[PDB]
């Protein structure tokens, strides 16, 4: 099978959650594409169907399993499995929708929803934008739970989105940022439970345009600014990427060095 | 894979103390000395570089030119055909450094007042020699969280980390184009090393000297890094009750991890 | 709560001697976890001596003591060792080991040893 991550809410911890992080983007990419001193996914053009994908395991006090699929070529959520039963998001693509056959071949019922895993819509199906959202140890222990009781029947797709928009921004947004990954980390110290404020909200806006903006700049400085907000809202630009260099971890894979 | 596109972006280049690139009294004629000015709003040309794919930087069709390849020699705008194309060419680094290929000598502003002629230097990583091309004429005032949670907190001329709270004005930090980490209440004083040797305590000085040990760059990893020692920002023993913050080898124990908040 | 700290090793020595602090931790994961050795002489403050991080590569040490004593970690025996050489009379205290913390309230001494001369 492909690579899995470990990681459970019981007894959960700064540490915990970190190392399991780090051990994700461990196994995103393998680090030898950076730019600008940030790490490059890998390109998906030329990467083989037996790479394509890392499995996360996620397991909470009621030691009920979930295991995400991310796309290592974007570090997103593609579907997850749960018992015997896999579910997967609506693919863009053909070439996508092939793939997903690949994984979790076990299963004895996998299912193809009719929606994609973009925040627009997962938010029109939980009935809350991200910003009415908490995030912390006890959102995704209650997401793990709602995840795996879907393939029971007691999960309403509402709630089903909701765990969803969770999992999607512990994981894979703290992934692709480390700003975003220390945000959980302060609301795992201080036990709290709490909604993204907008300067989480339009970072993971803009992972696509700032991935696009580094690899097609010229020695750091973008062509045009990217937009970001802090965390009481205000506005401001980025020209360069320096300032970007704590903030993000990984990007998609784009276009190929100068060489 | 199609290899990136390489813009050619229009941007000031900010350096010390926040000033810009500057080229003086708007004059254009060859040999016209390049200088540090406060940073301008409007579309005034000889504020406003084009970083051009051929590594040259130019003012108004003219490119930023060293005027030698000696520490000390001044910089200069130039007809771009006319001039020694070496002198032309310019990286520009990740880590805020501006070097001429040719001679490996560095644009610097060997002073930090309104008017300093830019010269050429031999790299040191300091202050002086810092540079960010960006729209940008004001630094990025932030919260700089550390090791189990803390802030880092100026007091006088001590920093250490306490808990944090938004009121405190001796927690907001602006991070300036030239590198260096200033609090906010007194934006004429730096994060400063006093040594380049290990365990050296750092402490809150003036930016005056411009010094290496002034300079800072947020690394990938979570950490802060003083570019010339090679050290980097630690939380003494994983200790905050020992309000010492120091510098020391590179390990990536969360005392030496920082995260900058807005 | 059950994370205690248990120093042992302390003893009766004349300058030029040598001795080796343990202290041995229970309750938590003591790998990754820094450890840091204080001494409190009677009358003056609590000073830190020496620390350890994640592996023995990683070694704080106060000027009083760089060149004779060696903070260590084994974290097959859950144990933080103080390796004292060259002992002077100005070492004679109580030694402690502590897990630092960001709030006072949870920080974690032992009980300490005493060293002498
Ligand atoms: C930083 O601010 C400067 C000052 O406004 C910006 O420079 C301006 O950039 C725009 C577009 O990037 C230029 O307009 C363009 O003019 C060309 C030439 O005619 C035309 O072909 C384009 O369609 C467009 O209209 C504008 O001239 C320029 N202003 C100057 C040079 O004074 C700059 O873009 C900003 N930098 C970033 C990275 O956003
Ligand atoms: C500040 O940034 C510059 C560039 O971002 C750093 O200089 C570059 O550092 C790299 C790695 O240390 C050097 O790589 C070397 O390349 C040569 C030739 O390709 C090769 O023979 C070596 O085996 C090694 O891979 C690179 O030469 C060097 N210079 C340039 C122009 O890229 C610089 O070190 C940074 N400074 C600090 C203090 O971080
Ligand atoms: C997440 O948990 C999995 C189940 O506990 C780990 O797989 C197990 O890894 C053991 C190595 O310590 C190995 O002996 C077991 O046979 C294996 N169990 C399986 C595959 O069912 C997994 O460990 C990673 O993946 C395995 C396949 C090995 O390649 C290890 O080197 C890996 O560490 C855990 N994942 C992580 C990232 O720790
Ligand atoms: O509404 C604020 C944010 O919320 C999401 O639901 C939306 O799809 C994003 O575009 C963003 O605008
Ligand atoms: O050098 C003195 C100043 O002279 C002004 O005329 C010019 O607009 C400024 O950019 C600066 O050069
Ligand atoms: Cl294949
Ligand atoms: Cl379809
Ligand atoms: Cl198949
Ligand atoms: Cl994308
Ligand atoms: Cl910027
Ligand atoms: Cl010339
Ligand atoms: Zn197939």
């Amino acid at each position: 099978q492909y690579p899995i991550i470990n990681f459970t809410t019981a007894g959960a911890t700064v540490q915990s959650y970190t190392n399991f992080i780090r051990a994700v983007r461990g196994r995103l990419t393998t680090g030898a594409d950076v730019r600008h001193e940030i790490p490059v996914l890998p390109n998906r053009v030329g990467l083989p169907i037996n790479q394509r994908f890392i499995l996360v395991e996620l397991s909470n006090h009621a030691e009920l399993s979930v295991t995400l699929a991310l796309d290592v070529t974007n570090a997103y959520v593609v579907g997850y499995r749960a018992g015997n039963s896999a579910y997967f998001f609506h693919p863009d693509n053909q070439e996508d929708a092939e793939a997903i056959t690949h994984l979790f071949t076990d299963v004895q019922n996998r299912y193809t929803f009719a929606f994609g895993g973009n925040y627009d819509r997962l938010e029109q199906l939980a009935g809350n934008l991200r910003e009415n959202i908490e995030l912390g140890n006890g959102p995704l222990e209650e997401a793990i739970s709602a995840l795996y009781y879907y393939s029971t029947g007691g999960t309403q797709l509402p709630t089903l989105a909701r765990s969803f928009i969770i999992c999607i921004q512990m994981i894979s947004e703290a992934a692709r940022f480390q700003y975003i990954e220390g945000e959980m980390r302060t609301r795992i110290r201080y036990n709290r439970r709490s909604a993204p404020d907008p300067s989480v909200i339009t970072l993971e806006n803009s992972w696509g345009r700032l991935s696009t903006a580094i690899q097609e700049s010229n020695q750091g400085a973008f062509a045009s600014p990217i937009q970001l907000q802090r965390r009481n809202g205000s506005k401001f630009s980025v020209y360069d990427v320096s300032i970007l260099i704590p903030i993000i971890a990984l990007m998609v894979y784009r276009c190929a060095p100068p060489p | 894979a199609d290899v990136c596109m390489d813009p050619e972006p229009i941007v000031r280049i900010v350096g010390r103390n926040g000033l810009c690139v500057d080229v003086r009294d708007g004059r254009f004629h060859n040999g016209n000395a390049i200088q540090l000015w406060p940073c301008k709003s409007n579309t005034d040309a000889n504020q406003l570089w084009t970083l051009k794919r051929d590594n040259t930087i130019r003012s108004n069709g003219k490119c930023l030119t060293t005027y030698g390849y000696s520490p000390g020699v001044y910089v200069m705008i130039y007809d771009c055909n006319t001039a020694a194309t070496d002198a032309t060419r310019w990286q520009i680094w990740d880590n805020g450094t501006i070097i001429n290929p040719r001679s490996s000598l560095v644009l610097a502003a060997t002073s930090g007042n309104s008017g300093t002629t830019l010269t050429v230097q031999t790299n040191i990583y300091a202050v002086s020699q810092g540079w960010l091309p960006t729209n940008n004429t004001q630094p990025f005032v932030t919260t700089i969280v550390g090791l189990y949670g803390l802030c880092l907190q100026a007091n006088s001329g001590q920093v250490w980390i306490e808990d944090c709270s938004s009121e405190k004005a001796e927690q907001q930090w602006a991070l300036y184009a030239d590198g260096s980490i200033r609090p906010q209440q007194n934006r004429d004083n730096c994060l400063t090393s006093d040594s380049n040797i290990r365990e050296t305590v750092v402490k809150i000085l003036s930016c005056g000297p411009a010094s290496s040990g002034q300079r800072w760059m947020f690394k990938n990893d979570g950490t802060i890094l003083n570019l010339y020692s090679g050290l980097v920002l630690d939380v003494r023993a994983s200790d905050p009750s020992l309000k010492q913050i120091i510098l020391y080898p590179l390990h990536g124990d969360p005392n030496q991890i920082w995260l900058p908040l807005f | 709560a059950q994370v205690q700290l248990v120093e042992s090793g302390g003893g009766l020595v004349q300058p030029g001697g040598s001795l080796r602090l343990s202290c041995v931790a229970s309750g938590f994961t003591f790998s990754s976890t820094p450890m840091n050795w204080f001494r409190q002489a009677p009358g003056k403050e609590r000073e830190f001596v020496a620390g350890v991080g994640s592996r023995n590569d990683i070694a704080y040490y106060a000027d009083s003591v760089k060149g004779r004593f060696t903070v260590s970690r084994d974290d097959a025996k859950n144990t933080v060792y103080l390796q004292m050489n060259s002992l002077k009379p100005e070492d004679t205290g109580v030694y402690y080991c502590k897990r630092p913390a960001g709030r006072i309230e949870d920080e974690l001494w032992g009980q300490g040893t005493q060293v002498t001369v």
